């Protein structure tokens, strides 16, 4: 009735073979007694890298230890723990005179690989899945607190990007916008995982318009659209010239974080965001340098 | 009730937070359970072999 | 019974008498797409036999000045076999790989080549040099296929990443005096339960000389180095016509 | 309303503060979470994975800066020369710092436990030889000879198919935590310091090569745990990224 | 009074933040609310309606605008003509902005399921005709003719009392929901292309009109969804309401 | 001609594997949808001018002079719902001043 | 206790809301009920069908 | 929001007053107390020396 | 406004206004009004000893 | 790079100096009569 090579096929096994579980470490690993050991046939300290294994040699195997009882925590290297923490990923400007952002409005690429401290953190991880807590801090160039009404407004992807201070899109009928005096505390927001994704990608290999790849259309390499979130807007609220220059620096907290797949660190400076080219003449070592192996 | 909104969603660890909005995103990022693999990325090899074996028999 | 082996799938077979191990990627067998994972609705191909089979496609010559090379993935597979039709038939392609570099030298030559697997291996331009030209990477070299690509700055990468981290990866050594053979078990990894072959490439290999090849002279000098991949419970959904890139 | 009485602190914004927040999206609904492969849940999961330990930091040609990554041993011609020699401190400037451990200590202010080196010998299958490895704790000064050195931790290493041997390096300190360790009055938290002597000497028929490698690789034990985190210094951009 | 520390956010309008209010009238008790036909609950109950689609969104003359719901077919003189083509993508520009689905998705920024798409045949009972109507998934480029067509999604449709035929787009995506598609880069999330060929060809008797007209009409299947609204690009005023 | 929406179900018009469908309704309820705060009514207070001197203003309650809420509400005749109206005041600067 | 004053009274769908006042309109717009009928708007056919069958018998 | 009216001595920072305060270090977990000999609980304990 | 920002010895010690250590992004940062009510905040024990 | 298209296996040099290629039974007839040049190159087994 069947063919046997139908019945066995495990084609379309969902479930993923896995090896290895997790287990708990709440503190880190004790050490227990140890003493010598005289033996062939026995060779811990004897690894093979080729494996592709880290060595598993407890200290245990290698010298006569005593015992000790480790309680010390590994809560703190979590990564709601390591992550969970401020820091600032925007910046905008609103002055009164200049080139930059007149006109009393900014439009702001929500993009958080601008600033080196954060985004080295995060591209320590090829996925990322989050929420987050953005807050909003704003005063004029001198860190002078003033009597200003702003609005912030986040604009998702499609939705239509204010042209000027008394643009319409300020009606903002859908768009979720807040509306904060520069003299109230910095505006703090709960922002949700919204993505058409599983989990956010600091780095896509490969590009995603599908055609024929030019010169001219490099500038798509790497590219991921599930990563842009939309705009964040901002206006001083009126009609007429804002009367103070203002500059709002955007703070993320992660929180409630899942990371995938850690890879390498970043080990020369940064160049662009979304892009992570380096100064081709000015390639430094990783660390230090010393005048031979044989010295300190 | 609570929206089940958040990104641990559904994840195989467990968080204690406090809320105070009906979505679950706004909770607090709280204390969560200390689970661990190492193996996963130190021993992801297919058979396992100790350390008081010779690693290539 | 653990420095020989043998891998058979569709209808091939590898052999290996100096192998070390095999390593599983992030410790995880590949599998197909379960039924609350994927979102495609429509059924899908699997071709088992005629696409997860071992195609060996190329070869590099290993020199004691070679600085490295690397395989953007999902990509190096078209064009070639049964698979490379399935990938661009399909719009949705899904697959894990077992990946067995070889390369084989005397008791009397030596060497160690570092080969690993990076997911989501973005490349780098060396921004004309100073830093100020914001150059990109082309489609030569971010999506070479088979042939492989040879690195320019391994100690970065040409990405801005210290190679010498590049083990939190999936990887295996190819050290002469010990082994002839890597043997990487990848699965399907990214954020989506498929995506297009063509354009997204999921991770590279990365097969490096970190210890440089050496022999007396009159050893025979010509050390290649051969790659030879095969997919895993491939996927296809998503069929219109033949689509190139 | 309720009778309250604001405190102190009121109005501050802490960056590590971890309290709640009114959500911009009533009703979201995030998209549902795929299986994914190697997802992490601690950082010390990475730091016991071992990564390339730059002990031959010299090299700065650019040219030559893949030769960092593994240091030289050649047939010798005497008795207990010494090869390599480097800082056991992780969270120090010097080869730990090409290290993922390294890295990940730098946004740790503290941490305890045992570390692990392994050395693979990349020569010639033909090429034979013994080293000893040499962990000596804090106040030892570097060993003047491979006789002084002996009289701490240490081992000998045979090279054979087991091509690597691992050299761990115990914790063996007076506190239960250590800062990072840099130079001044910080030396306090030094680890100690790890030397390679020939224990014997690198020996090669005619016809192989009369110099190899060696690539080291170190990561930490099961009781290591870091505390009070803190930003990297080791790297902090200059141009503003544009 | 019970002390209390305000946090970041305090005083902060939030749009969408849902809290409480105090109330301006005191025990009102709201006009009883009647039974009423038709009562709406869920937006998506709408998304399932069928309006017409604007294939022949050509004419502008505004004295033609309304041949833009109707696309014409006639007797061919060949084989395999091409009849329409248009963009399967919903919250895109094209003709799915005349759908109340189209206008609906503008109101949210990502959405996944299935698209149904019926094509009512208005010519005279006397003509016959077969027609191919083939829906090509991401990355297949507007094929050149119907042998290309037809080797995706597609359906032969024959003319007969069941006047019209649905086309089914199946929710065939890499991922989970998609967001408007929108040429430069967001073309990552195109729905892919629809295209109708003759089959055969458009048939009739002496006595019966040589053309007639197709009227295209679409909606969402059941498992269609959308998450994350922001508010419409579609329309803007430009004179403020007097 | 019937006058409803085609009932063809995708696995009817291909071969379709099996989908758990778990992607939430929620977002697209009434409450979820119209329950956001948006533009209603603006009144100018004036020092000089002839709109609104003396200091005061009288505003006719009608929601329909601002066309993002209002092409929303009229996608439905009839409505029924409570509300919570927020006024924010400041001088046309956006400068908050003490009044 | 709390005044029914709200607009959705009687309504039925099942609403949990939060509040602080005595008239119940004051309350949150709080999660709520997840029901539907497309057939009132699609399927508004006095003698139903079927996809399987042909519209007109 | 919940209503309060905020009471005399608000936003006054009283030396003596002892109330909580938001952590700089979230998991933060200190250095085990080891024993050490001759701990104080009262002063008291010096006053009889 | 201020920020003040306690930096773990290790940590990057800002060297001007403009620093980029002033991203904190690991570090705990206070910003404050000179009109908000004096920052108060909780320490732990962090100390190796 | 062509002939790896069809049924293969990489061969070792080491100890066990021998490897076998098994040519498996694939054929549309149940048996075959002996091949030989004209017409009869139906009942060919393949290339090695
Ligand atoms: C009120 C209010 C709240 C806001 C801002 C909401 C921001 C939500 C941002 C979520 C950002 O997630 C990201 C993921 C990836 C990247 C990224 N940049 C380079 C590629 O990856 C950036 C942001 O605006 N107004
Ligand atoms: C305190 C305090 C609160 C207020 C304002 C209360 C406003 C209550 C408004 C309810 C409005 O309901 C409407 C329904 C329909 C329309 C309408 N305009 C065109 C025809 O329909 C406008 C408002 O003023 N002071």
């Amino acid at each position: 009735d069947r063919v046997a090579d139908v019945i066995e096929s495990s084609i379309g096994d969902s479930v993923s073979r896995a090896l290895t579980q997790a287990l708990p470490a709440p503190t880190g690993q004790n050490t227990q007694v140890s003493s010598h050991r005289l033996d062939t046939g026995e060779v811990p300290a004897l690894q093979a890298a080729e494996i592709g294994a880290s060595s598993n040699t407890s200290d245990e195997s290698m010298i006569e230890t005593r015992c000790v009882l480790n309680s010390h925590s590994t809560a703190e290297t979590t990564l709601d723990s390591f992550f969970s923490r401020a820091g600032l990923v925007g910046e905008i400007d609103l002055p009164l005179e200049g080139t930059t952002n007149p006109n009393g409005y900014a439009n702001w690429d929500i993009d958080i690989t601008g600033y080196a401290q954060m985004r080295r953190k995060v591209e320590l991880f090829t996925y990322m899945r989050f929420d987050a807590e953005f807050t909003f801090v704003a005063c004029t160039p001198t860190g002078q607190v003033v009597p200003q009404l702003l609005q912030y407004m986040f604009v998702p992807p499609g939705a239509p990007k204010p042209e000027s201070r008394e643009s319409l899109a300020w009606q903002t009928a859908t768009n979720p916008s807040v509306f904060v005096k520069l003299t109230d505390p910095p505006a703090q927001v709960s922002v949700p995982f919204m993505s058409p994704a599983s989990a956010y990608q600091w780095f896509y290999d490969g590009y995603p318009t599908f055609g024929e790849h030019k010169q001219e259309k490099d500038l798509e390499y790497g590219a991921c659209p599930n990563n842009m979130m939309g705009t964040f807007s901002v206006r001083n609220v009126g009609s007429s010239k804002s009367k103070y220059p203002l500059v709002v620096r955007i703070y993320m907290r992660m929180k409630h974080v899942r990371a995938w797949i850690p890879r390498p660190m970043r080990n020369q400076n940064y160049l662009f965001k979304a892009n992570p080219n380096y100064a081709g003449n000015s390639i430094k070592p990783t660390g230090t340098s010393r005048t031979a192996i044989t010295t300190l | 009730h609570e929206n089940s909104n958040s990104a641990t969603e559904g994840s195989t660890i467990n968080y204690t937070t406090i809320n105070y909005y009906k979505d679950s995103y706004a909770a607090t990022a709280g204390k969560q359970s200390l689970k661990q693999d190492p193996d996963k990325f130190a021993n992801p090899v297919k058979d396992i072999f100790t350390e008081m074996a010779a690693p290539l028999k | 019974s653990d420095r020989v082996a043998q891998l058979t799938i569709g209808n091939s077979t590898i052999t290996t008498q100096e192998a070390a191990n095999i390593i599983v990627g992030y410790g995880e067998w590949p599998s197909y797409c379960s039924d609350d994972d994927a979102t495609a609705v429509d059924k899908p191909t699997r071709p088992d036999v005629s696409v997860n089979r071992f195609y060996t496609l190329d070869t590099k010559l290993w020199e004691k000045s070679s600085k490295g090379w690397y395989w953007k993935f999902p990509d190096v597979l078209t064009e070639t076999g049964v698979f490379g039709q399935n990938a661009q038939f399909h719009y949705l392609y899904r697959s894990g790989f077992c990946i067995h570099v070889q390369c084989n030298a005397s008791k009397f030559h030596q060497g160690a080549l570092l080969v690993a697997i990076l997911p989501e291996y973005v490349i780098g331009t060396v921004a004309g040099g100073t830093g100020t030209e914001d150059s990109h990477p082309p489609y030569k070299q971010t999506q070479p296929g088979a042939d492989g690509f040879e690195l320019q700055h391994p100690y970065v990468l040409d990405a801005g990443i210290p190679i010498s981290q590049l083990t939190v990866c999936p990887h295996q050594w190819i050290n002469l005096r010990t082994n002839n053979c890597a043997t990487i078990i990848v699965p399907y990894m990214n954020t989506l339960p498929f995506d297009s072959a063509l354009n997204h490439c999921n991770f590279g290999l990365l097969v490096v000389p970190i210890s440089p090849l050496d022999f007396d002279q009159g050893a025979t000098p010509v050390i290649p180095i051969t790659i030879t991949l095969a997919p895993m419970c491939s996927e296809f959904a998503g069929l219109r016509q033949a689509v190139t890139q | 309303g309720f009778p309250t009485e604001p405190k102190p602190g009121t109005n501050q914004f802490l960056t590590t503060d971890d309290g709640v927040s009114a959500p911009i999206l009533p009703n979201f609904h995030p998209t549902p979470c795929i299986h994914i492969p190697g997802e992490v849940r601690n950082l010390l999961e990475l730091c016991q994975v071992e990564t390339i330990l730059e002990v031959n930091n010299v090299p700065t040609n650019a040219t030559s800066l893949m030769e960092r990554l593994r240091f030289p041993v050649s047939a010798q011609a005497g008795k207990g020369e010494l090869c390599a020699v480097f800082r056991a401190d992780p969270g120090r400037d010097g080869p730990w710092q090409s290290t993922m451990l390294g890295q990940l200590c730098g946004y740790y202010t503290q941490w305890s436990g045992s570390l692990e080196v392994t050395f693979m010998f990349t020569g010639s299958f033909m090429a034979t030889g013994k080293m000893l490895i040499a962990y000596t704790p804090p106040g030892g000064p570097l060993p003047k000879d491979r006789a002084t050195a002996m009289l701490g931790t240490h081992v000998i290493w045979d090279f054979g198919l087991q091509s690597s041997v691992t050299l761990v390096i115990p914790w063996i300190s007076n506190t239960h935590y250590r800062a990072h360790a840099r130079d001044g009055v910080f030396d306090y938290y030094t680890t100690g310091l790890v030397s390679i002597w020939y224990q014997t000497n690198y020996v090669v028929p005619i016809g192989a090569p009369n110099t190899a490698y060696i690539i080291a690789l170190a990561a930490a034990q099961k009781n290591f745990t870091m505390k009070l985190c803190k930003d990297t210094s080791h790297i902090l951009q200059t141009a503003s990224i544009q």
